[PDB]
DNA sequence: CAGGATGTATGCACGTGACCCGTGCCTGGAGACTAGGGAGTAATCCCCTTGGCGGTTAAAACGCGGGGGACAGCGCGTACGTGCGTTTAAGCGGTGCTAGAGCTGTCTACGACCAATTGAGCGGCCTGCAGACCGGGATTCTCC
DNA sequence: GGAGAATCCCGGTCTGCAGGCCGCTCAATTGGTCGTAGACAGCTCTAGCACCGCTTAAACGCACGTACGCGCTGTCCCCCGCGTTTTAACCGCCAAGGGGATTACTCCCTAGTCTCCAGGCACGGGTCACGTGCATACATCCTG
């Protein structure tokens, strides 16, 4: 169980990891500066739409 | 295999640290209707109900042992035998 | 300036129970205090009945009721019985 | 049933999202053609609009 | 149950020795309820007399056994202890005066 | 008809509970002992529950009802309603 | 004395309903009469105490590294607190466990 | 189809007490238990203190007492402290 | 009034323990009652006093004393109420 | 003649429970609670029936600490009860 | 030393459960006003408590001898703990039927409330009896 | 079987408390009206119960060894019983005054009513965290 409860813990970590990568994306763009609750769908499609602007 | 007693205190750790009702389900239930149809025929109980019965009674069970787990370390032993639930029970009045 | 006790009918029941015997003003507090006692015990159990109920009034329900909670074993079988046969003379006729 | 759908609904979502993460991928020349990680492009993302 | 004595107070008409009326206006005064059954005194004054009939039937005992005619704290502590439903209902109470049951245990002896 | 689910309450149950309350070794008659003992409690706490219902002119026992039992006896229960 | 919108909570400075505690005071026949600063200072002692176990429950979850307490979190803060201790020294608390804590003589 | 919770109140004082910190539905319903239980202390002693005193009104000295009474150690004058401050704030508007 | 716990001697808590049954008592019984016996003494005075200091009096009834044994389980017949 | 060690601890407890007295000495009782009253409001009067309630309430709960204690020592295979035994039976009983 | 079979560590895709946010709706709470009672205040009296005195006495303190008990050590034998393989029943998901809890709506029977009348019982008093106390002796328990 | 001290039984004495009587105020009873709480019929829908098949963890039965519990012994220290001396409680009595109990009067706050609006609830939608299984890349051991 030990194998298993390290692979979660991992992943977890990792997720954090991607949330952070996720937050500085957002706080990049300045039209999400204030939306911090921004959906992963959105900062995804406006960081696209930001990108090709 | 190791010395006698120490698993017992792997498993004291185990117990403390975990949250979940060491009883199994089915058996208190049934216990708990059993007991009921003694004082009243054809009682249903809520599921919750014997989920409540189950957390008061196995936590009085506990905290039983744990005072019967003194009287014995008072008499000068590690082994709890009927005389310490007697005497926890009669200082506290059952 | 006036006070109020149940001496008076302690001392009537002694006077059926036992009808030669006496009954001491020390005695006769503990009783009072007794009387007391568990007057405040049902009439307190039979407020959390009504209370744990939607329910305004205290009645003879809430009173058998917390009779049977409070009195251990045989002590709460005659009680109720005392109870229910007072109601019954007194609604009777 | 209704827990079915919402099921299906959060499976609806996660597929609109890794569509988004395809098209912000082929958006930014560090991962044109490149095999990546959301991480990466998310932080290939970011570094490349401080650039 | 027995016939009914007509009469203007209602421990008469309950047949009972403790006062109805006693006990109505102490259930109305001391807040229990917002209302009071007028069935809730007699019940209650009953149930009353019920408890201080035996607790005096064994106290007259217990006066006896010690070869005196008027009972006494002593008396009561003694007709507590010594009934099991009583000590259960005072298992708590400390009674003024009343001492304690002759306990010597065995190994002692 | 239930009769004999007393038993149900196995010697690894007891076990746990005795070690949960940091008992280290347990007599061979401790079983029979908390059997009896769990059943004078059970049934102190379950013929208060049911007189509740019995009032209410229910038929089935609530988790309210035991917690009102339990409230009483001075073991009061939290999580269960209040 | 600052604040000033209009609930009697908000003029009192709590987060706890005043209205609500003045039902709950004049509703179960407490007394007769109920003093309009009752419900306050009542409300003002219920939130006080909510957030004395909700502090200790919060250093419980970090000290297991969660952010989000349980009831083992809140068996832990008032065990481990000797005044909440005997206030609810007689409370089982739902799926809270126990201490951990095992007596001397039985270890090496 | 209502019934009323601490829930929402409790969660507001979590969030002044840590900035950020969640809470479990169960362990939510053992903090309305515990709302609850405090409340039916405190409310019933204050209804003694005025009863014995032949009082009809429950009023801010009963409560305080009943606090004094009910609470130990240093959340007696804390809780005492914190009452007080909440009154004379209401009470300065 | 100061060292007033001294007034309880070794006989009295001898009696106590003999109407407790006791046939023989160590020692260190005697401190630890004594200790035991303050702590007891000091709970049921601070609220007796509490009940006298809310009802604004001066003196201390039995009612008191009454009313602060009931609240740690203990009821008290004899003295009123 | 001395009669043995024991003898007059038993005639002792035979004495006491029968007796319904007061043990301990009023006067010196009555200056302790004062003494304590001091504590928690200067300048007090105490009701004569309260010292008496109080005394009554004190040498009760003794007695019964006592008894259990003796069951503390005796279920230690002891005679003589000890520090031990009075800790245990308060530690059991919840203080 | 290089490559295959296996075990280990990592990243990706999916389903389950929980949480957070936003919308519409209603009950509940506050605001303004009134009338009424309760509690606050002053003035007064008497009861009880506080304090001190003197003398008598049991009860407390002290020291000593002595006996009985509390304490540590040792060895014997059992009952318990610990580990394996087999058997049993719990736990899970699923399906269907129905008892009862929960709610609404109608209506009568009951207790709150009031004014008027009355007696049970409270307070104080007088009187006599069961209790406590003492002296004297015989019977029973304790120590040899 | 004997000598001695503790306990009880018996008669005689005095006292404080129990028990009964009188006048009386205040709580209990009577009779009626009014509004409400609760009893009752009826209906809807959730929660509880019964049953089934499947996978799997937990309990059961067994054999084996030793830590522990028990009993026995020897030792030394500590508590009791007792006698002698010292200390303070108890009792009875007196005096001073503070503070509990009571009434009479006034003012302020709380209960109740009516109106209106805002906060909290139930519900649905969207997002998130988490655990599990599959595909990929990296490290250890075997063969020659």
């Amino acid at each position: 169980n030990v194998k298993r409860r390290t692979h979660n813990v991992l992943e977890r970590q990792r997720r954090n990891e991607l949330k952070r990568s996720f937050f500085a994306l957002r706080d990049q763009i300045p039209e999400l500066e204030n939306n911090e609750k921004a959906p992963k769908v959105v900062i995804l499609k406006k960081a696209t739409a930001y990108i090709l602007s | 295999r190791y010395r006698p007693g120490t698993v017992a205190l792997r498993e004291i750790r185990r117990y403390q640290k975990s949250t979940e009702l060491l009883i199994r389900k089915l058996p208190f239930q049934r216990l708990v209707r059993e007991i009921a149809q003694d004082f009243k025929t054809d009682l249903r109980f809520q599921s919750s109900a014997v989920m409540a019965l189950q957390e008061a009674c196995e936590a009085y069970l506990v905290g039983l042992f744990e005072d019967t787990n003194l009287c014995a370390i008072h008499a000068k032993r590690v082994t709890i035998m009927p005389k310490d639930i007697q005497l926890a029970r009669r200082i506290r009045g059952e | 300036s006036r006070k109020e006790s149940y001496s008076i009918y302690v001392y009537k029941v002694l006077k059926q129970v036992h009808p030669d015997t006496g009954i001491s003003s020390k005695a006769m507090g503990i009783m009072n205090s007794f009387v007391n006692d568990i007057f405040e015990r049902i009439a307190g159990e039979a407020s959390r009945l009504a209370h744990y109920n939607k329910r305004s009034t205290i009645t003879s329900r809430e009173i058998q009721t917390a009779v049977r909670l409070l009195l251990p074993g045989e002590l709460a079988k005659h009680a109720v019985s005392e109870g229910t046969k007072a109601v019954t003379k007194y609604t009777s006729a | 049933d209704k827990r079915a759908h919402h099921n299906a609904l959060e499976r609806k979502r996660r597929d609109h999202i890794k569509d988004s993460f395809h098209s912000l991928r082929d958006s930014v020349p560090s991962l044109q053609g490149e095999k990546a990680s959301r991480a990466q492009i998310l932080d290939k993302a970011t570094e490349y609009i401080q650039y | 149950g027995k016939a009914r004595a007509k009469a203007k107070t209602r421990s008469s008409r309950a047949g009972l020795q403790f006062p109805v009326g006693r006990v109505h206006r102490l259930l109305r005064k001391g807040n229990y309820s917002e209302r009071v059954g007028a069935g809730a005194p007699v019940y209650l004054a009953a149930v009353l007399e019920y408890l201080t009939a035996e607790i005096l039937e064994l106290a007259g005992n217990a006066a006896r056994d010690n070869k005196k005619t008027r009972i006494i704290p002593r008396h009561l502590q003694l007709a507590i202890r010594n009934d099991e439903e009583l000590n259960k209902l005072l298992g708590r109470v400390t009674i003024a005066q009343g001492g304690v049951l002759p306990n010597i245990q065995a190994v002692l002896l | 008809v239930l009769r004999d689910n007393i038993q149900g309450i196995t010697k690894p149950a007891i076990r746990r509970l005795a070690r949960r309350g940091g008992v280290k070794r347990i007599s061979g008659l401790i079983y029979e002992e908390t059997r009896g003992v769990l059943k004078v409690f059970l049934e102190n706490v379950i013929r208060d529950a049911v007189t509740y219902t019995e009032h209410a002119k229910r038929k089935t026992v609530t988790a309210m009802d035991v917690v009102y039992a339990l409230k009483r006896q001075g073991r009061t229960l939290y999580g269960f309603g209040g």
